[PDB]
């Protein structure tokens, strides 16, 4: 129920990227979703600002909104594609897969 | 304007390639190359219309 | 409903019950991040490649893929004078206390 | 076991002080109790230290 990492399958043809991405045709990127209420676990590695906001949100939710569950660590994947200049490129793209989620 | 249904796929294509991320200008021309024919209909999505 | 942006957030320590161990300051501006995170994501803020892709999928079928979220991407510190658990008086700089910029993730 | 209304203020006090952030798999198990004081009994479950 609380902030956690969930599955997210990325299919490039579904996004209309099959015309420039050669391989892979799909990959798991995951996504972060869940509640961010007191207590924020340290598995959320929260900022001191996030800790305070969560407290204020718990005291008066009408006045202060809660923090949000977002990715805190991301890993890369390699992609073979055709750039705008029709060159074939095998590049490692950063921040493509979610490894851990946290409230911020 | 920025036609989200028409420009979502191709504009995102140029962003993950680390293009169209400068502000007016240096990358204004490599960005135009990436959008191609959609430059007119999607330049506003990245504010590169000049 | 405006897009992701930095908004005001006044922190009053006595209101939070921290006046019994924090000497000064008793209040400060911390700001907070809130707003819509839909395509297009401000490209000058350099959002992560994952946020870019998720935003695209959310634009393709928002019913199936949720959007990214507006959170702080750069935080600055403030100094605080307090009494620690050992009754020692301490003047320390606390990190990640004030929001300087917001972004969709 | 965690009274959120009773423990929100003091538990958060010890977190921003970088206490109660270790795992019992223990170092900070004792410095955390010192920070909570009388509320250790009523708030230990909020950090899984009991
Ligand atoms: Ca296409
Ligand atoms: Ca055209
Ligand atoms: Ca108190």
């Amino acid at each position: 129920a609380r902030c956690s990492r969930k599955a997210l399958h990325v299919n490039f043809k579904d996004m209309g990227w099959d015309d420039w991405i050669i391989a892979p045709l799909e990959y798991e990127a995951f996504h972060c979703e869940g509640l961010c209420e007191f207590p924020l676990r340290s598995h959320l590695e929260p900022t001191n600002h996030a800790v305070i906001q969560t407290l204020m949100n718990s005291m008066d939710p009408e006045s202060t909104p809660p923090t949000c569950c977002v990715p805190t660590r991301l890993s890369p994947i390699s992609i073979l594609f055709i750039d705008s200049a029709n060159n074939v490129v095998y590049k490692q793209y950063e921040d493509m897969v979610v490894e851990s989620c946290g409230c911020r | 304007g920025c036609n989200k249904a028409l420009c979502a796929s191709d504009v995102s294509k140029c962003l993950i390639q680390e293009l169209c991320q400068c502000r007016p200008c240096s990358c204004c021309k490599e960005c135009m190359l990436c959008l191609g024919a959609l430059w007119d209909e999607c330049c506003d999505c990245v504010g590169m219309c000049n």
